[PDB]
């Protein structure tokens, strides 16, 4: 985002204005069910940008350049990795598993960590999915609310549970072992 | 002429009429095993707010 909204002529190359691009990425870009229609008007008029206010008084609206951040997830190749996209790795995860697995997991895609917070990712990745999905099965997205914060929210209930108690390394096996102890205790 | 191949055919049907009767107590006393069930479903009706633990 950082180096097309530079070639709209907005360059932003500091500490500041680095963090000043991640706050507009998540208050303006969304994923978009069809890059290429919804490119071909964003390009064309300003009646699909969305503006946001600088800290210094100065505005930013942002065009194509406001979905086309968040396709780099469908398209890696915009950031020069040799990759088919967050969609063909769900679908291979789904697919190397076993043939009596494949089923469970079709139908049970979950989204997780930040950027799944982008307007239309959780129903982008079901369309991704279904398209490459055998017919028959049923593909679906979950996408709670407590998105982003999953991971914690995994850690809070977790660390909680009773059949976890035995998991947790006291600090008595840390020192007799040291730390490496992580390896065979935790994961 | 008539009471010999009499006898015979009680014989021959007494066997035939015997094992089909005792393969047929088998299915009559016991008709449970080829039943079924209702197997009833609990369905989660409740789509209008959600739960209390900790992974809900």
């Amino acid at each position: 985002l950082m180096k097309i909204l530079t070639e709209r002529g907005y360059s932003f190359v500091t500490t500041a204005e680095r963090e000043i691009v991640r706050d507009i990425k998540e208050k303006l870009c969304y994923v978009a069910l069809d890059f290429e229609n919804e490119m071909a008007t964003a390009a064309s008029s300003s009646s699909l940008e969305k503006s946001y206010e600088l800290p210094d008084g100065q505005v930013i609206t942002i065009g194509n350049e406001r979905f086309r951040c968040p396709e780099t997830l469908f398209q890696p190749s915009f950031i020069g990795m040799e990759s088919a996209g967050i969609h063909e790795t769900t679908y291979n995860s789904i697919m190397k598993c076993d043939i009596d697995i494949r089923k469970d997991l079709y139908a049970n895609n979950v989204m997780s960590g930040g950027t799944t917070m982008y307007p239309g990712i959780a129903d982008r990745m079901q369309k991704e999915i279904t398209a490459l999905a055998p017919s028959t099965m049923k593909i679906k997205i979950i996408a709670p609310p407590e998105r982003k914060y999953s991971v914690w929210i995994g850690g809070s209930i977790l660390a909680s549970l009773s059949t976890f108690q035995q998991m947790w390394i006291t600090k008595q096996e840390y020192d007799e072992a040291g730390p490496s102890i992580v390896h065979r205790k935790c994961f | 002429m008539q009471a010999l191949l009499g006898a015979r055919a009680k014989e021959s049907l007494d066997l035939r009429a015997h094992l089909k009767q005792v393969k047929k107590e088998d299915t009559e006393k016991e008709n449970r095993e080829v039943g079924d069930w209702r197997k009833n479903i609990d369905a989660l009706s409740g789509m209008e707010g959600r739960k209390k633990k900790f992974e809900s």
